[PDB]
C-alpha cells in the first residue's frame, strides 16, 4: 500500500496539505482515525494503480477492503471522491463503466490539445461539463511531435521518461548510458580522458553549489549570478591556485639556494682562511726542530687551528651535499603546469552543452540559485526512450473529446457574468469564432504568453502580478535533426555518442547523436547558443554539418546521403516560441506557482458579490515541481480539472 | 565546504570578481611574478656554480702519557693566552695530554704560572 503512496508522490504515513484542507475532521481529530484515512486512501490508489486499464467506481472499492475499513463507508466515499477529483485515481485511458453523465454541467473552453489540455480535458469531461478544445496546430499534443514516413519514425519533442518512480506514465526502451565522444577530427577521447574531466565537470557543479549556499554569491552589481558566471568564477579560481602553487614551489627553489649560495660563500671563505694558515704553517715549520719553545708553539698553535678549520669545512661540505639534491629533487617535482589543457576545455565545453541541453537554455541564463529547484523530485528508475513515437500518447488521449483544430486562439475575455473566447481558422485569418463558456483553462506555452507583442489578448489584461512572472521566468530552446538512412552505419550496441566542438561558441551545434528507434535513424541535438542560431542555417548546411561530424567519426563512405531529414525550430514555431521552461536568474520557483494561480474578474455591477474565477491556467510551465516534462503537463491538467469542477460543480 | 581539490575562499571571490577583469588581472599578474621567480631562479644558480668553481680541488692540499715535561709545561701556558678555557684545543696542542689532566694542571699551578692573571689577558679576545 506504502509504495503505491510513493507511485503517487505521496507520504504513506502523514496526511498532505491538500488532505487537510478536505478532511480537517480527521487531520485535527486523534491519530488513529488518521491511520484509517491513510490505509483507506494509500489502499484505493494501489487498487487503482493494479489495473488502471478500468475505472475504479466506489463500489469495487468498498469491495476489496477488508477488516475495520469498510466498517466506515462515508469515509471510503469522502476518500474515494477526493481521489478521482485530484486525478489520482480514474485519470488517463480507462474503460468506464458507469457510462457518462446523460447531460453535461458547466461548459469549459480549454486553449490547446497539448498533454496539458487534453488530460483535463478527460477529467472535466469524466465529471460531466461540456468541453470544447481550441488548436491552432493540425494536430494534438503540442510539444509532443512524433515525425512519421515509411516505417521511420522520429520525436521532435518529448522522447524520455526520465524515471517510473512515481510519474504518472506505449513501447518504453532503456538508455544504455555509455557515450564516447570525438574531437572534431573524428579521434575517439580516451577512457582515461573522458573519466579526468565528467570529473571535472562534476566537481565544477558541485562547486558553483558551495559558491552559491556556503559562500552566498547570488548578487554581483546588482545584476543576479548565472550558473554560467559562477562556473567560470570557479573555473578562473582553480587556474589561479594551478598559479599560487607553482608559485610557493618555484619560491622555496630560491630560499633553499639562497642557503647553498650563503654557504657556498663561508665554504670560499674558509679554503682563503685555510690557504693563509697552511702557509703561515710551512712557513713555522722551516724553523727547525732544536727551537726554542714560543716557536713550537706557533708550529702546534698553527697545526691544531689547521685540523680545526679543515673538520669546520668538511662539516659544510655534507651540508653543501644535502641542500644539493633536495634542489634537484624539487627541480623534478613541477606542480601541474596548467588547470585544463585545450582539448580538455572542449571536452569540459561539451559536458556544459549536455548541461545546456537538459535545462534547454545556456548557461548565462540559469539561476545560480535555483535553475535545480526542481531536482528533489526526479523520479526513481531508468530513464527510458518511447520506440513508437511519443504521438501515441496525445493521440490517445484526444479520442472522445471534442478538438477544434486550425483554431488559433486570438483574444480571451473573461467577465463576473462569463467568458468568451475569440479565435479564428489559421487557413483563413478572416473567419472569425466566438465560443461563450464557464471557464477558461489557458494551456498557452509561456513563449506564446511571453510574445512582444502578443499573440493572444486578455480582456481585461493579466494583472501586473502574472505578467511579471511572465516576463521573469526562462523559455528555453533546443532543436534536433532526423536523420533517415538504408542502412545501420553507427555501433548498434550504443545509444547515444557525442561530438566535441572546436570552439566553447559552438558547443551546442549537433553536439549528441541518438540511436533509440526500429529503423536506421540517427537524432542530432542542437542545444545552448547553437539551438537558436541554426534556426537561421538553412536544412541543407545543417544536415551538411552533420554528415560531415559522421563521415569523420565513422569513416567517409560508411555514412549515405539520408533517405529524409527533418530539423526542429521550436523559437520560431509560434504555437510554441521555444522549447520549456527554465528558472532564469532573478527568478526562482514561486513563479511556476503565480503562473498557475487563476484569475478572478472584477464585479459586473458595483458593490455586487464578490465573483468566481474564471481564467485557469495548466501547462509545464505552470508545475513547480515537475516543469519542463510530459509528467508536469500532465499533473498541471489534472490539478486545474479538479480546481474548475471544485467551484462549477461545488466541492 | 568545498569538493575536495577545488578552492574558494571567501576572500579570493570577492577580489576576481571586484570588477569586470580582476578575472585576468590577477591571472597574469602571477603569469609576470611566475617568469620574475624563474630569472631569479637562473641568477642565483650562475652565481652559485662559480663558487663551486672557486672551489675546485677542495681543501685536499692542506693536511698520551701522564707525565709532564717542561716542554708540554711550556705549550700549556702558552695555549692558555691564546685558547682560554677551551681544554680541548689546549690539549690538542700540547699533543699527549687528555682533557682532564689539562684541567688539573689548570688548578695545580694555578697560582705559579700566574693564570689568573693568563686569563684576564685572554679577555682581550
Ligand atoms: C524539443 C523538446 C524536447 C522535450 N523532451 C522532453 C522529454 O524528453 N521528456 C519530457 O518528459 N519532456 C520533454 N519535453 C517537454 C514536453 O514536451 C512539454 O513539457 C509538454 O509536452 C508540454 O505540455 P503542455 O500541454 O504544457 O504544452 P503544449 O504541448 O505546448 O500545449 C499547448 C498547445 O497550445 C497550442 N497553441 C499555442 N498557441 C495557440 C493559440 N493561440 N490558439 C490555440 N492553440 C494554441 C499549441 O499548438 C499546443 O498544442 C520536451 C520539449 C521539447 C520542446
Ligand atoms: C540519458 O539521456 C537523458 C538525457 C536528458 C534527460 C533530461 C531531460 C531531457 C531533456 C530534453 C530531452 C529531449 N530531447 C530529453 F530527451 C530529456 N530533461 C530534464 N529536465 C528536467 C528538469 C527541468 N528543469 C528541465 C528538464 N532533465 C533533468 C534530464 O535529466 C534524461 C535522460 F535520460
Amino acid at each position: 500500500v506504502e509504495g503505491a503512496a510513493f507511485q503517487s508522490r505521496l507520504p504513506h504515513d502523514r496526511m498532505t496539505s491538500q488532505e487537510a484542507a478536505c478532511f480537517p475532521d480527521i487531520i485535527s481529530g486523534p491519530q488513529q482515525t488518521q491511520k484509517v484515512f491513510l490505509f483507506i486512501r494509500n489502499r484505493t490508489l494501489q487498487l487503482w494503480l493494479d489495473n488502471p486499464k478500468i475505472q475504479l467506481t466506489f463500489e469495487a472499492t468498498l469491495q476489496q477492503l477488508e477488516a475495520p475499513y469498510n466498517s466506515d463507508t462515508v469515509l471510503v466515499h469522502r476518500v474515494h471522491s477526493y481521489l478521482e477529483r485530484h486525478g489520482l485515481i480514474n485519470f488517463g485511458i480507462y474503460k468506464r463503466i458507469k457510462p457518462l453523465p446523460t447531460k453535461k454541467t458547466g461548459k469549459v473552453i480549454i486553449i490547446g490539445s497539448g498533454v496539458s489540455g487534453l488530460a483535463a480535458a478527460r477529467q472535466l469531461q469524466s465529471f460531466g461539463m461540456d468541453v470544447t478544445l481550441l488548436e491552432a496546430r493540425d494536430r494534438v499534443g503540442g510539444r509532443v511531435a512524433t515525425f512519421r514516413k515509411g516505417n521511420y519514425v522520429a520525436d521532435l519533442g518529448a522522447m524520455v521518461v526520465t524515471g517510473l518512480g512515481g510519474n504518472p506514465m506505449m513501447e518504453l526502451a532503456k538508455i544504455k548510458q555509455k557515450c564516447p565522444l570525438y574531437e572534431a577530427n573524428g579521434q575517439a577521447v580516451p577512457k582515461e580522458k573522458d573519466e579526468m574531466v565528467e570529473q571535472e565537470f562534476n566537481r565544477l557543479l558541485e562547486a558553483t553549489s558551495y559558491l552559491s549556499h556556503q559562500l552566498d554569491f547570488n548578487v554581483l552589481n546588482n545584476k543576479p549570478v548565472s550558473l554560467g558566471q559562477a562556473l567560470e568564477v570557479v573555473i578562473q579560481l582553480q587556474e589561479k591556485h594551478v598559479k599560487d602553487e607553482q608559485i610557493e614551489h618555484w619560491k622555496k627553489i630560491v630560499k633553499t639556494q639562497e642557503e647553498l649560495k650563503e654557504l657556498l660563500n663561508k665554504m670560499v671563505n674558509l679554503k682563503e682562511k685555510i690557504k693563509e694558515l697552511h702557509q703561515q704553517y710551512k712557513e713555522a715549520s722551516e724553523v727547525k726542530p732544536p727551537r726554542d719553545i714560543t716557536a713550537e708553539f706557533l708550529v702546534k698553535s698553527k697545526h691544531r687551528d689547521l685540523t680545526a678549520l679543515c673538520k669546520e669545512y668538511d662539516e659544510l661540505a655534507e651540508t653543501q651535499g644535502k641542500l644539493e639534491e633536495k634542489l634537484q629533487e624539487l627541480e623534478a617535482n613541477p606542480p601541474s603546469d596548467v588547470y585544463l589543457s585545450s582539448r580538455d576545455r572542449q571536452i569540459l565545453d561539451w559536458h556544459f552543452a549536455n548541461l545546456e541541453f537538459a535545462n534547454a537554455t545556456p548557461l548565462s541564463t540559469l539561476s545560480l540559485k535555483h535553475w535545480d529547484q526542481d531536482d528533489d523530485f526526479e523520479f526513481t528508475g531508468s530513464h527510458l526512450t518511447v520506440r513508437n513515437g511519443y504521438s501515441c500518447v496525445p493521440v490517445a488521449l484526444a479520442e472522445g473529446l471534442d478538438i477544434k483544430l486550425n483554431t488559433a486562439v486570438r483574444q480571451v475575455r473573461y467577465t463576473a457574468s462569463g467568458c468568451e473566447v475569440i479565435a479564428v481558422n489559421t487557413r483563413s485569418t478572416s473567419q472569425t469564432f466566438i465560443y461563450k463558456c464557464d471557464a477558461v483553462l489557458c494551456t498557452l506555452p509561456l513563449g506564446v504568453l511571453k510574445q512582444q507583442p502578443p499573440a493572444v489578448q486578455f480582456v481585461p489584461p493579466l494583472p501586473e502580478w502574472k505578467t511579471s512572472a511572465v516576463q521573469r521566468m526562462g523559455f528555453g530552446n533546443l532543436n534536433k535533426v532526423v536523420l533517415c538512412f538504408d542502412r545501420v552505419f553507427w555501433d548498434p550496441s550504443v545509444n547515444l555518442f557525442g561530438h566535441v566542438g572546436s570552439t566553447t561558441a559552438s558547443r551546442g551545434e549537433l553536439f549528441l547523436f541518438w540511436n533509440l528507434y526500429k529503423a536506421p535513424i540517427l537524432l542530432a541535438l542542437v542545444a545552448g547558443e547553437a539551438a537558436g542560431i541554426m534556426e537561421n542555417i538553412s536544412d541543407d548546411v545543417i544536415v551538411g554539418r552533420c554528415l560531415a561530424i559522421l563521415k569523420g567519426i565513422f569513416g567517409s563512405s560508411a555514412v549515405p546521403q539520408p533517405k529524409e531529414t527533418v530539423v526542429s525550430r521550436w523559437r520560431a514555431d509560434p504555437w510554441a516560441r521555444g522549447s520549456y521552461s527554465y528558472v532564469a536568474a532573478g527568478s526562482s520557483g514561486n513563479d511556476y506557482d503565480l503562473m498557475a494561480q487563476p484569475i478572478t474578474p472584477g464585479p459586473s455591477i458595483p458593490g455586487a458579490p464578490q465573483p468566481i474565477p474564471r481564467l485557469f491556467f495548466a501547462g509545464e510551465h505552470t508545475i513547480r515541481n515537475y516543469p519542463a516534462t510530459v509528467h508536469g503537463a500532465l499533473l498541471s491538467g489534472l490539478r486545474e480539472a479538479g480546481r474548475i469542477a471544485d467551484q462549477f460543480l461545488g466541492a | 565546504k568545498p569538493p575536495k581539490g577545488m578552492f574558494l575562499s571567501q576572500e579570493d571571490v570577492e577580489a576576481v570578481s571586484a570588477n569586470a577583469t580582476a578575472a585576468t588581472t590577477v591571472l597574469r599578474q602571477l603569469d609576470m611574478e611566475l617568469v620574475s621567480v624563474k630569472r631569479q631562479i637562473q641568477n642565483i644558480k650562475q652565481t652559485n656554480s662559480a663558487l663551486k668553481e672557486k672551489l675546485d680541488g677542495g681543501i685536499e692540499p692542506y693536511r698520551c702519557n701522564a707525565r709532564w715535561t717542561t716542554e708540554e709545561q711550556l705549550l700549556a701556558v702558552q695555549a692558555i693566552r691564546k685558547y682560554g678555557r677551551d681544554f680541548q684545543a689546549i690539549s690538542d696542542v700540547i699533543g699527549n695530554k687528555s682533557v682532564v689532566q689539562v684541567k688539573n694542571f689548570f688548578v695545580n699551578y694555578r697560582r705559579r704560572f700566574n693564570i689568573d692573571e693568563v686569563l684576564q689577558e685572554w679577555e682581550a679576545e
